[PDB]
């Protein structure tokens, strides 16, 4: 599924004050219960990387931010293979959670497209 | 866009547009490098470089005039470039170096001094001009034991053994008024340079004709030119193509612009609606290539060219190209010929029409030679807006689908595969 | 460079058991593979030594076996060893396939490497069932029956496929002898395979318990994984022991101790544990022709798992209702394990049939909706506006 | 030597007068031999194939 | 050869063809053989003993 249809989806629910109050409490428990948190990750960090639109989505990705995502995976590993969470002090907090990486992956989705639809243009004489 | 034309004893040929701020005359010889002999190749290139020469060339400097010449398979053009006001002084020194002068060039003086240039221009051209060499080559073994086979600037061979005697031969036997045209563009009417040319008379040898030959022919085959201290690869691959004055002249060179040409460093070279280009520049296959459909009087090429630095590779360029060929015959889609359309019409007018009465010039003479008159620009686009998806399957179900090719290359050349894994390639397995 | 790296055979080694780049948080679950390479041997040498003592012929069948249970030194344990592996090979595989399940192996660009595992299942299962028959009881005559007859679902020429396969009017002389060919063939054809599965693995390596990328951080396999695998290589030995000398009949059938009888069939039919949930799918089924099709498909829709997988994420790690609905999977397949030990008889019947909806319905309904869902939730938790 | 002085190929090459001449022959000659080999692959798959089948002392009528 | 390019026209034989073809020969090429060969040994065959058999 593309992130250009997540948000779509997730846009259009969250403008509507109907669902907005819904759901918004429901995907926010979600996460939490996820608890990529507690290993220090970002969901975008979670984000499966071996395709195309990702790969130039990460080669985008300025340099700051990049050495940062390289931080927390290692960190993320060792953790794991030590079979605990990191302490709580050091868990991301939901002000940082934020999609830093899905801008580059929209622009990319969108070039790719149309790409996709110009390959493709039928001509009406 | 007039295409005037009139014979009276020498067939005059003219196309006047106004705004030109300059005006050129001269005579396009119907027979050129498609001519000589394997062992005289090389005179006509000759000819030019003396008509050219620092003597001749000074005399219509001094009167303000400019000099060019071009030396092609079928003909072979003499040309003087002057202001709108002088032409008629581009018309004496015309007649005097074809007439009067035609022994005062060839002095053991002159000759020496040129022979000696071309020997070091062809030299040259041999040792540095790797894309033109092959293409040269392609024609070479594409049409062996056969006219087209003869290269332009002839050989550094052929060259150095030729004396004066072989170009009066040469000139005596051409150089006749019935494989002549006088060419007049730039921006002088039809009528004011016809009258400056039926006032003068004389016919300087007429009723005479050029010698007759055997006709060209293709023959699938390969040249391989390796040289592993070159930095690229050269290489260039064809079909037999179609003659000026063949019903498919168009299809054909619609075809070629399907596939166009490309330049892997041009940001918007790589933006093109091309299917090839999604295959290519993955591994980056080559640094250039471009297509083309030659036309000469008895035959033609149709193929590409192409340069390239992936040496580990090229089975995979060759392949890709040959393989998008072959939809052509099987696959071709309408805005892929929509898209032809388009770019032929562009490139085709570009040509037509430049800022150089020279090219015009050179244009003009040669097509009337061949076909008796001009095709006007606006009836070509109407030949090529005509063509159907339907047209180029035939076309290429004829000229391309199983069908001999030849080669030719140089520089690091030895990933190049064998003849029959390229010659393969030239189709697709079905049930 | 070191030697092991240069000489043609030694890199082979070199690359996949020394060097090989391993994701350094990888769990317990990633020693199946191992295990299940393990088992292959223990399979073959077991197979081999008895090979060297059994007859094929129908009249001899059964008895050769029991000349392998008293006379041959050791002949016990071999017979043992090799009846138990069997069993052991299924649990372990079952292990591997689930872990693929759960963390999303399937997933490209690890397609290629789910698909060729399938294959190996389904040749396994082939191989298990054939040895099965070699043994001549109750159960195997009565297998070789209805597995062959299997085939004559097929239209017009069924049937034919059916006499051909037994070389005769029934389940005979002919066809036991041709199972005991067949079933030394397929195992090498296994082990090809296996290395088939391994180049697959090779080109991208190992996925982690994390889902995202292993690049950032490797540890060689040499050391760190080699002794993490002889852990469980041993506790696998260990309760393999247990059953091999302390309770070797245990996972068999009684009525294989019987030689088998063309005329009766035994008033109480259960196969193999391991094909009791195909076996409860295929009885689900009032009709012989969809019978047979939906057994087939049961397997056969392991390979839409990489369509129907909507999320953007590899695994269910940090997925609340992925992990959930994958455990309801799970004991719904030992659901209709048990249902498949039990008489086709009132409550089981439509609780069969309800498991098995169940079962297919995971991979084409269930996935891809709660996938899209979780792809949902987890956007609009963090974008404002 | 000039290199676009080609050698001679007198002696191979074939005075083209049928053009596809050359070429429908060697179609026929890869066709008779696509023909033949896949006939002979069909009776060497029934020939193993067959070997399966019920054997002369099975077929026994009670 | 123009016996070639009115059924094929400068193109190679096809899969669908070569198979159609294998299944007419393997047919007319098996009577020939069987035919030519029974011929051969006549009189030494079972058919021309039984004729000369009455029972
Ligand atoms: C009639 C029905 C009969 C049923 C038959 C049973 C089927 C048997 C067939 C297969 C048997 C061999 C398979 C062995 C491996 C399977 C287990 C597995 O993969 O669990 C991984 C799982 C993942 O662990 P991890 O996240 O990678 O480990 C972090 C360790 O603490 C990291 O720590 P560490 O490396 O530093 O040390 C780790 C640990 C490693 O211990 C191990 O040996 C490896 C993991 C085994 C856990 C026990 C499984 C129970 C099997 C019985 O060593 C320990 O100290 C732990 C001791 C655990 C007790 C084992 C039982 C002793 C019984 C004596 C008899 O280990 C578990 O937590 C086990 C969960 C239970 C699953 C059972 C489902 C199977 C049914
Ligand atoms: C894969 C998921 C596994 C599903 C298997 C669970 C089956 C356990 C069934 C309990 C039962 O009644 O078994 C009876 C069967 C047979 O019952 P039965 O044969 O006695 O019933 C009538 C027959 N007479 C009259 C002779 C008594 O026992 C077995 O063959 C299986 C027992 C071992 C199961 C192995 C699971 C290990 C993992
Ligand atoms: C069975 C093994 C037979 C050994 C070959 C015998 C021999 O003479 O080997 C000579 C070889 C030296 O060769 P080498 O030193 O690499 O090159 C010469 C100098 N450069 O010395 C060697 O090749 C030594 C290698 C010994 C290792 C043998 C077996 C290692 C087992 C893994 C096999 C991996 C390949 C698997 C192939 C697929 C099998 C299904
Ligand atoms: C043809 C179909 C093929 C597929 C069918 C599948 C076959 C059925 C499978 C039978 C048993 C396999 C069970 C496999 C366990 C699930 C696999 C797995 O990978 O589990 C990981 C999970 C927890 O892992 P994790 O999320 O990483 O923990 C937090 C660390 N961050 O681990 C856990 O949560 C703990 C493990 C729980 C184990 C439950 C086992 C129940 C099995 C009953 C056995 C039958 C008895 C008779
Ligand atoms: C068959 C499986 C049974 C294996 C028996 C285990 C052998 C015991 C290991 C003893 C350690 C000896 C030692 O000190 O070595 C030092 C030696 C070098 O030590 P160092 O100088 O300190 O690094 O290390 C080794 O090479 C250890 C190699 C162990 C190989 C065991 C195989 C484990 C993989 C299991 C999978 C097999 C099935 C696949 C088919
Ligand atoms: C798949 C198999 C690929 C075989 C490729 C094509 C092979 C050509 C075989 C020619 C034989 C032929 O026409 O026989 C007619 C011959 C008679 O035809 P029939 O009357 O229809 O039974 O059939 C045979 O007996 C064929 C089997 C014996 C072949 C003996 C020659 C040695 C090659 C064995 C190859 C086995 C490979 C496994
Ligand atoms: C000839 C080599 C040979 C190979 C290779 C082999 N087997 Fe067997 N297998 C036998 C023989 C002989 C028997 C009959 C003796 C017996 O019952 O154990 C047998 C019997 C069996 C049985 C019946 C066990 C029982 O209850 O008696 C199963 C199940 C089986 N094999 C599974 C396997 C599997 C699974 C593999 C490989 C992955 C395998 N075999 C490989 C020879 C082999
Ligand atoms: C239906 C699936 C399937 C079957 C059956 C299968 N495999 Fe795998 N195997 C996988 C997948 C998928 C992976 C990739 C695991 C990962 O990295 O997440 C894998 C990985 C492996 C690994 C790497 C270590 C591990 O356990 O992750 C080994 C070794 C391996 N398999 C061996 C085998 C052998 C031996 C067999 C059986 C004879 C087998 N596999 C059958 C799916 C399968
Ligand atoms: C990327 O990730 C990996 C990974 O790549 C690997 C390789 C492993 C390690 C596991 C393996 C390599 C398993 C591999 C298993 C095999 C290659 C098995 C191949 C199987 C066979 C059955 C070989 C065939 C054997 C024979 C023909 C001989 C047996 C018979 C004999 C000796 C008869 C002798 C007779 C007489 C009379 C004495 C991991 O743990 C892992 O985890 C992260
Ligand atoms: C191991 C069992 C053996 C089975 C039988 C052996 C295989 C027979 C294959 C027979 C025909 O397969 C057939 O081959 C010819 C080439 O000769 C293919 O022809 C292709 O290449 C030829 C040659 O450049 C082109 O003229 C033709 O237009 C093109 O379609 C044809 O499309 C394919 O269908
Ligand atoms: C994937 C293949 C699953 C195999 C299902 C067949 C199971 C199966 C039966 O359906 C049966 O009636 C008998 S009678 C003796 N053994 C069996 C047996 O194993």
């Amino acid at each position: 599924q593309s992130f250009t249809s997540i948000a779509r989806i997730g846009d259009y629910i969250l403008k509507s004050p109907v669902l907005s109050k819904l759901c918004v409490p429901v995907a926010n428990q979600f996460i939490n219960l996820a608890g990529y948190k507690k290993l220090g990750l970002k969901f975008d960090d979670l984000i499966a990387e071996e395709n195309p639109i990702m790969q130039t989505a990460l080669r985008r990705l300025p340099e700051d931010e990049s050495y940062a995502r390289a931080y927390r995976i290692i960190r993320a590993h060792q953790t794991e293979l030590t079979h605990h969470l990191l302490p709580r002090n050091e868990w991301i907090k939901a002000q940082e959670d934020v999609p830093y990486l899905l801008p580059y992956i929209l622009e990319a989705e969108a070039a790719a497209k149309e790409k996709d639809e110009l390959d493709n243009i039928e001509v009406s004489k | 866009a007039e295409v005037t034309q009139l014979s009276n004893g020498i067939v005059v040929a003219t196309e006047h547009n106004p705004s030109a701020h300059t005006a050129s005359v001269g005579v396009v010889f119907g027979s050129g490098a498609a001519n000589e002999n394997p062992y005289n190749n090389g005179v006509s290139n000759l000819w030019k470089n003396i008509f050219l020469s620092k003597e001749n060339s000074a005399v219509a400097a001094k009167e303000g005039l400019a000099l060019s010449s071009n030396i092609s398979r079928d003909f072979q053009s003499y040309i003087v470039s002057s202001l709108p006001g002088s032409t008629d002084k581009s018309l004496d020194f015309l007649n005097q170096s074809f007439i009067q002068q035609k022994a005062n060039l060839l002095s053991s003086s002159n000759f020496e001094a040129t022979k000696k240039s071309v020997l070091k221009q062809v030299q040259d051209f041999e040792d540095n001009d790797h894309p033109n060499r092959v293409l040269e080559h392609l024609h070479s073994t594409a049409f062996q034991n056969t006219p087209l086979s003869l290269p332009t600037r002839g050989t550094l061979e052929s060259l150095e053994n030729l004396v004066v005697a072989d170009l009066e031969s040469f000139a005596n036997n051409h150089f006749l008024n019935s494989n002549a045209v006088v060419v007049g563009t730039g921006n002088i009417k039809h009528e004011d340079l016809v009258n400056s040319i039926e006032s003068k008379n004389l016919s300087l040898q007429t009723g005479t004709k050029p010698v007759l030959k055997k006709k060209a022919a293709f023959l699938g085959s390969e040249v391989r030119l390796r040289d592993d201290t070159l930095p690229k690869a050269w290489i260039s691959l064809a079909v037999e193509g179609e003659p000026v004055n063949s019903p498919n002249y168009f299809v054909a060179k619609l075809a070629a612009q399907i596939f166009g040409s490309y330049n892997a460093f041009e940001p918007a070279s790589r933006l093109q609606g091309i299917k090839l280009l999604d295959n290519i520049q993955e591994y980056q296959l080559c640094d250039n290539f471009n297509h083309f459909s030659l036309s000469y009087k008895d035959s033609g090429l149709w193929g590409f060219s192409t340069a390239t630095r992936n040496v580990t590779m090229i089975d995979d360029l060759i392949h890709f190209t040959l393989k998008q060929w072959n939809r052509l015959t099987i696959s071709v889609t309408d805005t892929e010929v929509e898209r032809a359309k388009s770019l032929l019409k562009l490139q085709l007018g570009q040509l037509y029409e430049s800022g150089n009465p020279v090219n015009d010039a050179n244009l003009l003479g040669a097509e009337v030679l061949i076909k008796g008159s001009k095709l006007s620009l606006g009836e070509a686009f109407k030949k090529i807006d005509a063509i159907t998806v339907k047209d180029v399957k035939a076309w290429a179900g004829k000229r391309l689908w199983d069908q001999d090719i030849a080669i030719a290359g140089t520089g690091q050349i030895e990933g190049l595969l064998d003849y029959m894994r390229i010659r393969s390639d030239m189709s697709m397995m079905r049930w | 460079m070191a030697f092991r790296k240069s000489n043609v055979y030694l890199s082979l080694v070199n690359s996949y058991i020394i060097d090989s780049p391993q994701p350094s948080s990888i769990n317990y679950w990633w020693n199946m593979g191992s295990l299940l390479g393990l088992c292959l041997v223990i399979q073959i040498v077991t197979g081999i030594f008895m090979a060297m003592h059994y007859s094929s012929n129908i009249e001899l069948a059964f008895s050769s076996v029991e000349h392998i249970m008293r006379d041959v030194h050791n002949g016990y344990i071999l017979r043992y060893l090799h009846a138990n592996g069997a069993s052991f090979f299924f649990m372990v595989m079952f292990m591997h396939m689930a872990k693929g399940l759960y963390y999303g192996s399937y997933r490209s660009p690890r397609v290629t490497l789910w698909n060729v595992g399938v294959i190996i299942f389904t040749l396994t299962i082939a191989t298990a069932f054939l040895g099965y028959c070699c043994v001549y009881g109750q159960m195997s005559h009565w297998g070789a029956t209805v597995i062959t007859n299997l085939f004559s679902a097929i239209p017009f020429v069924g049937n034919d496929i059916v006499s051909w396969l037994w070389g005769g009017f029934s389940v005979s002389n002919p066809t036991i002898q041709r199972f005991f060919a067949l079933h030394y063939l397929v195992p090498f054809i296994i082990a090809a395979m296996v290395i088939m599965h391994l180049m697959a693995l090779h080109i991208h390596g190992s996925s982690n318990p994390l889902g995202i990328t292993g690049n950032l951080d490797r540890i060689p396999m040499h050391s760190y994984f080699i002794f993490k695998d002889l852990v469980t290589v041993f506790l696998f030995m260990l309760i393999l022991a247990l059953f091999v000398f302390y309770s070797p009949n245990t996972l068999g059938h009684p009525d294989n101790y019987i030689p088998g009888n063309p005329l009766v069939t035994p008033a109480s039919i259960v196969p193999e544990w391991y094909l009791l949930p195909f076996y409860a799918i295929l009885r689900s089924i009032p009709d012989k022709l969809l019978g047979v099709i939906t057994m087939f498909a049961a397997i056969l829709v392991l390979l839409v798992l990489p369509f129907t997988d909507r999320s953007v994420v590899r695994g269910n790690t940090f997925k609340v209702l992925s992990k959930f609905f994958f455990f309801i999977f799970v004991f719904n397949f030992v659901l209709l394990g048990q249902i498949g030990a039990c008489h086709v008889e009132v409550p089981y019947v439509l609780m069969g049939q309800i498991a098995t909806f169940i079962y297919f319905a995971y991979f084409l309904i269930i996935v891809p909706v709660i996938s899209t869902i979780e792809n949902v939730l987890f956007y609009i938790g963090r974008v404002n506006k | 030597k000039s290199t676009y002085r080609t050698p001679n190929f007198d002696d191979v090459l074939k005075e083209n007068n049928d053009a596809d001449k050359g070429r429908s022959y060697a179609y026929f000659m890869v066709g008779a031999m696509g023909l033949l080999s896949s006939a002979g692959a069909k009776s060497t798959v029934e020939t193993f194939i067959s070997s399966m089948t019920a054997t002369a002392d099975v077929l026994a009528m009670a | 050869s123009s016996l070639y390019k009115t059924f094929f026209k400068r193109n190679a034989v096809f899969v669908g063809t070569i198979f159609a073809g294998a299944f007419v020969f393997q047919t007319v090429f098996d009577t020939a053989i069987t035919s030519w060969y029974e011929n051969h040994n006549k009189g030494k065959l079972w058919k021309d003993v039984k004729a000369r058999i009455a029972a």
